[PDB]
């Protein structure tokens, strides 16, 4: 009766995880009520031999051999801390002993051909990777970052994250790890320009780790950091003597960063296999304690501590000899191993089973360090892949940061003050047309008007007025109008300019033909000579835009930095009407207008001196033509030099019209209707 | 007694890596022999009981365990030769006080000693090539190179080392990549920022797919140089089998590994007073078939260590070791650190436990590695073996591919055409001043007053001039001679203008007053405030020479130079309020003259009134000047457009002033 059963244990006190200072006392209770129920193992008696591991393996090594190589012979091992875990459970193979961690949650012990008598109570790290996913989803981010310390637990939960980031279309641009110092890897972070940065090393790591990136300056609004949720709450306020950094400054370094952990406690208040429920145990395991939870390492995976002795327990009930049990004999260890594997039951972590992923706990706690204390900002469940948000996360500016600052495609438009000062003076040129029309098509005959030939005067003002109302089109940018309604704007140009100039000019080309040719007398070949240039022009013109239609482009530009903001780099992008080839018709159609104006002021020389009286006022038309021909000689080349600026080319264009259509109507008609009717 | 020594080796041969440990047994067997021979140790005997360890964690510990307790009074460790087995044995030994001194651990990760204070190692580790490599940078200049780390805990190491390395030196890092499986997702970012010099640190089996890649990129050739490590097995490349292996050797011949050198090449005799190349032949007919293995020695060498070393801490003196003695553990670690002595692999000592030994460089040529030099790190030298390196090019690969500046360059035929045309231009007005002097007494030229026409030729005869100071770049024109011509230009285009109009302006005057040497006066007296105007330009601001830099991206021709376009011009700190007072002034001047100009036309004068000729040259100026003040100041960025049109608007006007000044007469004379 009451024959002892030891078993062996690792306790972490110190190190990278104190989980021992709370993990013992969850321990030593669960000894306590397993041995007081007669219906679990009557015979036999559960006892504790326990060391402090610290999280060093080197501690651990010397331990092992003292558990190992001492007269009472122990059932089964419990490490904690992962790299002690993975090395007890190496080598326990060569002594046909069980190892059942309690808080080891390193993924590479997953596998069962090099780890094949190995179980645990903790939940795997991958676990937390599916809420990474999500966070780096919800947020539009696809460019993520990673530093971790080259211990197995994290390089397996690396790898881990990276397939499972793969999947997602995520992808992970770059990668840093280091031993004992992270001061190399933060600043070539630095200078990669990593913005979302996940971090994956313990807390001891962590300050040193905050303390490079605060002298590094990696935070603020560019950058986010996704920590690991199993640190203290104060772990950036405790005195190291190791790290530089004053608390007050490495506060600031750590701000807004999301953090990730399990919840590993039931929170229904359903009782378990033990007939507590979990609020019972917290309060039991609080009154175990010397001092507060908030204080005490390991608070959180206390639980599994307590339920890996009952797996044990419920696992040698079913196999009822144990005293035989021997490092050189496996025949017991089999048993064991096939009693462990088919457990299943309610303890204080929810159902308690060892699955081979080690995936049984659902839901992840998801916060953020809000003002230097924790706030839970939502759950997630990847089983059902819900997400419950509390909408309770502060940013800088109220939107997460994003990464890879991007390309903003801006127009460069016109100046619309400038655009609409022309639009104003084109309106009062068409008006002061209209008035100079009514007159001199009022006063048909009523006087010496019918000397000078009439109806040549008034389509030439017609022709100026549309060559004048065509300005509108052509400050048309795509800042009033639009894509959609665009491609008339370009053909409102052409035609109204080029008949308006076809109208304009050859209706006073064609009188100063007449003069030369014939005082150097026809009613209606006036009319048939200025018809055939028009149409003739007119036909030139739809063989260019029906057999190459003018249509809008774009004319991208380098970037620049529109740093009047604090946001993207833009870069301009111009648009403007062109045809498929382009400076081969349009110079043609100027040679052509250029030839016309050319042998208008030879013609317009070479008969000022004539006192003809079949016509009033040929020498006003002459210096009309030389007017508007030394204006559109000089202003053609220069708005095609200037085609990239689109305020000056607009400027030149639309005042060598205004000017030109002023200085005709002016020449053509206040002589007349000063002289006629004073 | 006998001092016990527990060898930690893996010695069955159903491991693949045993070849090592029964390749050093013939050499650590010369070495007991010797020292038994000559009795370093007195009173004492030296023996080493091997253990076998088939580097996996679960048998080497138990092997180590079982050595503990069953096993005697061990003094030190000696071996290990599997890293997974060698760290966990060595972050242990403070528990019993045992010094180990490995011989073919190579990881750099045992290399700091707050994690494994007691490790000892004789071999050259993976991060004691950093400094040859510095030596090999500084030795031919590449003062800025790249880096591809594979993300593992070893070669992580050595990049985190090779940072703190280069620190202080004037080389550059110009961007650290890094990868885990696919590692031509980083190799075109090397290519993007056009590194030249690559240093990379990955495995054997990634090697051929950074070069399979590299040939992707053709980052390969006469200007790439690869740095990667060379402890891979030999034709390792023959064992990759999508990638074609003729390209890869493409792709891969000419890359300068880095690894330790396994003898010394030094005839000098050393402690036990053979030559390192008679030790060679004593261990090459010590082992009959076995292979040979590149550890055989270091073996040797630190089997030499330990003899030295129990000796000296003997002498220095608890004559056993129950494994809790610290004394005596602080005792040996150090005499351990105080060893210094020449031996077959060169000269043993230890700096923080790490061997300070020489590193060999092997380039790859054909299908071959061949030596091309050795690093020295107790005396910190490089020497490189002459006529075995080479490069693909004449010259070793440079890194920074070179930016130059080039000015921007006015082109020399539309100058040459323009100042052909302007002479031509010159010369008529010459021709003309000629017929004003000989037919001066003529009442066709009588009528006119003849000398306010040879001060308006005079004008026009210089304002010609002044096509050419805008045509000079720089070159072939210094800084300070062109920075004062610049503002002889603007002298001369100025007094230019004033004298030829003031003077046709003073003619109208003379023949407005008439009708109703003076004439020179009031010419004088615009000639005054523009020289006024002028002076305290020139005394706020000089129009300072500056040059602007832009759009450094432009490829060249094919010679591999990255050209950066820049040109220089006239400014100032503002340019527009005294361009402004100048246009302002002479505006003026102008529109005053048209006035007076329009007020003799209304009177018709019979033969001299000239004012149409007046109002058509004033127009035309008026029009064109500022149609060309206002397109050179906006075609500022494009000079060869700037020049054509300046030049072009001061040819037209200045020719139309001119004749229509001066052929009318001549054309009713003759
Ligand atoms: C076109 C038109 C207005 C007929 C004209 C054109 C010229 C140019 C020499 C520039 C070609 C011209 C005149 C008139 C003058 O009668 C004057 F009035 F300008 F003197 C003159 O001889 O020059
Ligand atoms: C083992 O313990 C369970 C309660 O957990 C009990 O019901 C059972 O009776 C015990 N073993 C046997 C075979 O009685
Ligand atoms: C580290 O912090 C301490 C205390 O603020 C300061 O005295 C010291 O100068 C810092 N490090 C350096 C560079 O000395
Ligand atoms: C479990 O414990 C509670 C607490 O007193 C008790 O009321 C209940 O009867 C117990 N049930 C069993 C099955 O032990
Ligand atoms: C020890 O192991 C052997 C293995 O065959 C087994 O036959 C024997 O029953 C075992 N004895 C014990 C458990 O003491
Ligand atoms: C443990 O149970 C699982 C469940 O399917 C099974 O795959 C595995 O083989 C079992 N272990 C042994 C040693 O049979
Ligand atoms: C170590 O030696 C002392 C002195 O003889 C002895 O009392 C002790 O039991 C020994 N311990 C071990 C582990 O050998
Ligand atoms: C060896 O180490 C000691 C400290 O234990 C140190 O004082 C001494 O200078 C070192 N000598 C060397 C590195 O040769
Ligand atoms: C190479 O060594 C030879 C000595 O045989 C020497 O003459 C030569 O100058 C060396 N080459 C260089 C580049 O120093
Ligand atoms: N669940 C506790 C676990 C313990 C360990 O894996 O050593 C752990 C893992 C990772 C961190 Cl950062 C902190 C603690």
């Amino acid at each position: 009766e009451r024959r002892a059963v030891y078993i062996g244990a690792l306790f972490p006190m110190s190190g990278g995880w104190p989980g021992g200072q709370a993990c013992q006392p969850a321990v030593e209770m669960a000894l306590e009520d397993v041995n007081s129920r007669r219906d679990i193992l009557p015979d036999y008696e559960l006892k504790l031999i326990h060391h402090d591991s610290k999280c060093d393996p080197g501690q651990a090594t010397k331990y092992l051999y003292e558990l190992l190589y001492n007269d009472p012979i122990k059932i089964i091992l419990m490490p904690g801390c992962s790299s002690v875990s993975t090395l007890v459970a190496e080598a326990a193979r060569m002594w046909n002993l069980i190892v059942l961690s309690y808080g080891s949650s390193s993924p590479a012990l997953s596998n069962r051909q090099r780890f094949p008598t190995f179980f645990r109570t903790h939940p795997s790290a991958t676990l937390h990777n599916p809420t990474r996913v999500k966070l780096f989803e919800k947020w539009g981010w696809k460019k993520i970052a990673t530093i971790q310390q080259t211990t197995e637990v994290f390089t397996s939960t690396l790898d881990d994250l990276e397939e499972r980031v793969k999947e997602a279309g995520i992808e992970i641009t770059f990668r840093q790890s280091f031993f004992s110092d992270p001061a190399v890897p933060v600043k070539n972070l630095k200078r990669q320009d990593a913005r979302i940065i996940v971090g994956l090393f313990y807390e001891t790591e962590a300050r040193k780790v905050f303390c490079e990136v605060y002298k590094e300056r990696l935070f603020g609004k560019k950058y986010v950091w996704f920590l690991i949720g199993w640190y203290a709450d104060n772990w950036f306020k405790i005195y190291d003597p190791s790290i530089n950094c004053t608390v007050d400054e490495m506060t600031e370094a750590v701000e807004g960063h999301i953090t990730t952990e399990i919840v590993m406690l039931n929170p229904a208040n359903t009782r378990s296999i033990s007939n507590m429920t979990s609020q019972e145990f917290v309060e039991k395991l609080t009154k175990r304690l010397k001092r507060h939870p908030e204080e005490t390492g390991g608070f959180q995976e206390a639980p599994l501590a307590y339920d890996a002795i009952w797996a044990l327990a419920l696992a040698l009930n079913k196999t009822s000899r144990l005293e035989d049990f021997n490092y050189n004999n496996q025949t017991i260890t089999d048993q064991i191993y096939r009693a462990m594997n088919s457990s299943s039951f309610e303890g204080v972590s929810g159902h308690v089973v060892f699955d081979a992923s080690g995936s049984r706990m659902a839901w992840t706690l998801i916060e953020q360090l809000q003002g230097g204390s924790y706030k839970k900002i939502g759950y997630y469940d990847s089983t059902k892949d819900d997400l419950s948000w509390s909408k309770t996360d502060k940013w800088i500016g109220g939107s997460p940061p994003a990464d890879q600052t991007l390309v903003i495609k801006t127009f460069r438009f016109l100046s619309q003050k400038l655009f609409i000062s022309v639009s104003v003076l084109s309106s009062l040129g068409i008006v002061l047309a209209v008035v100079c029309l009514s007159f001199n098509i009022y006063n048909s005959h009523v006087r010496y008007i019918q000397n000078s030939q009439p109806n040549l005067n008034n389509l030439t003002a017609v022709g100026c007025s549309l060559a004048l109302a065509a300005v509108f089109p052509l400050g048309l940018d795509g800042y009033h109008i639009g894509r959609n309604q665009f491609p008339f704007v370009c053909q409102a140009r052409l035609w109204l300019l080029g008949l308006g100039f076809s109208l304009g000019y050859g209706s006073m080309f064609t009188k100063i033909w007449w003069v030369h040719t014939v005082f150097t007398l026809e009613p209606w070949k006036l009319y048939a000579t200025v018809g055939l240039l028009v149409g003739m022009d007119v036909l030139t013109l739809a063989i260019w835009q029906i057999v190459d239609p003018l249509h809008r482009t774009i004319e991208t530009f380098a970037k620049e930095e529109p740093k009047e903001d604090i946001d993207v780099s833009i870069l301009p992008q111009l648009e403007h009407c062109s045809s498929r080839k382009m400076n081969t018709w349009l110079g043609i159609f100027y040679g052509y207008k250029g030839l016309l104006l050319l042998l208008g002021i030879f013609l317009a020389y070479e008969t000022k001196s004539v006192s003809t009286e079949k016509i009033n006022d040929h020498r006003a038309v002459g210096m009309a033509i030389y007017n508007v021909a030394v204006l559109c000689l000089i202003t053609a080349p220069v708005t095609m030099i200037l085609s990239s600026q689109q305020d000056a080319a607009f400027a030149f264009a639309s005042l060598a019209i205004v000017f030109s259509s002023y200085i005709t109507l002016v020449v053509l008609f206040v002589p007349k209707m000063r002289r006629l009717i004073t | 007694p006998p001092l016990s020594i527990m060898g930690l080796m893996p010695l069955t041969k159903e491991v693949a890596k045993g070849s090592i440990g029964r390749g050093v047994l013939p050499a650590v067997e010369l070495a007991i022999e010797q020292i038994r021979n000559e009795s370093l140790l007195r009173p004492y005997f030296l023996d080493l009981r091997l253990y076998d360890t088939e580097c996996d964690n679960a048998k080497g510990l138990k092997a180590f365990y079982d050595a503990i307790k069953y096993g005697p009074n061990h003094l030190m460790v000696f071996g290990g030769v599997c890293p997974s087995v060698t760290s966990i044995i060595a972050e242990s030994l403070q528990g019993w006080n045992l010094v180990q001194l490995s011989f073919a651990a190579t990881t750099p990760v045992l290399a700091d000693k707050k994690k494994y204070p007691y490790f000892f190692r004789t071999v050259p580790s993976d991060n004691a090539v950093n400094p040859a490599i510095l030596k090999l940078l500084k030795h031919y200049q590449w003062k800025r190179v790249g880096t591809l780390t594979q993300d593992v805990q070893r070669f992580s190491e050595v990049r985190n080392d090779l940072t703190g390395v280069l620190y202080g030196e004037d080389i550059e890092i110009s961007d650290t990549e890094s990868f885990s499986n696919d590692p031509c997702t980083s190799v075109k970012k090397l290519k993007g920022n056009d590194v030249r010099i690559i240093l990379g640190q990955f495995d054997q089996n990634m090697a051929a797919k950074v070069f399979c890649c590299a040939y992707e990129e053709n980052m390969y050739g006469s200007k790439y140089q690869w740095i990667i490590p060379g402890w891979y097995e030999p034709s390792w490349w023959e064992q990759v089998h999508r990638c074609l292996r003729k390209n890869l050797l493409a792709a891969m011949e000419g890359y300068i590994g880095v690894d330790f050198e396994p003898l010394s090449s030094k005839q000098i005799k050393t402690i036990s007073g053979k030559t390192p190349q008679q030790y060679e032949r004593e261990y090459n007919n010590k082992r009959s078939g076995v292979g040979p293995s590149k550890f055989h020695g270091y073996a040797y060498d630190g089997i030499w260590v330990i003899a030295k070393t129990l000796q000296r801490a003997m002498e220095t003196l608890i004559q056993d070791f129950n494994y809790t003695d610290h004394t005596l553990g602080r005792i040996i670690l150090n005499a351990m650190n105080e060893t210094n002595f020449f031996g077959v692999t060169g000269q043993v000592v230890f700096r923080n436990g790490e061997r300070m030994g020489t590193i060999k460089f092997t380039q790859f040529q054909d299908s071959r590695e061949v030596k091309v030099g050795e690093y020295n790190a107790v005396a910190d030298t490089l020497e490189i073996i002459n006529d075995t390196i080479r490069f693909q090019g004449s010259e070793p690969p440079k890194d920074k591919t070179i930016i130059l500046e080039q000015l921007r360059k006015i082109s020399l035929p539309l100058y040459s055409i323009l100042s052909a045309l302007t002479i031509l231009g010159m010369i008529m007005a010459s021709a003309f001043l000629f017929f004003n002097i000989k037919n001066r007494n003529q009442k066709l030229i009588k009528m006119s007053s003849p000398y306010m026409n040879n001060l308006i030729i005079l004008g026009g005869m210089l304002s010609y001039a002044s096509i050419f100071l805008f045509g000079l770049d720089g070159s072939f024109v210094s800084e300070k001679t062109f920075e004062t011509l610049c503002t002889v230009r603007t002298w001369i285009l100025t007094v230019g203008y004033t004298t030829a109009f003031g003077a046709m302006f003073a003619k109208t005057w003379r023949v407005h007053a008439i009708f109703k040497q003076k004439l020179l006066v009031i010419v004088g007296g615009m000639l005054l405030i523009d020289l006024c105007i002028l002076i305290c330009w020139q005394a706020v601001d000089p129009l300072r020479r500056t040059v602007e830099k832009y759009s450094m991206e432009p490829d060249p021709a094919g010679r591999d130079i990255s050209i950066r376009p820049l040109l220089e011009h006239c400014e100032n700190t503002h340019m527009t309020i005294w361009l402004g007072i100048v246009y302002a002034y002479k505006g003026l001047l102008m529109l005053f003259g048209c006035f007076l100009a329009w007020e003799t036309r209304n009177v018709s004068i019979p033969a001299l009134n000239d004012s149409k000729y007046i109002g058509m040259s004033v127009y035309n100026v008026g029009i064109m000047c500022i149609i060309g003040a206002a397109v050179s100041f906006l075609t500022r960025d494009q000079p060869n457009v700037q020049f054509c049109i300046v030049a072009l608007v001061i040819i037209f006007c200045s020719t139309i002033t001119l004749c229509l000044v001066f052929v009318p007469k001549l054309i009713t004379l003759r």
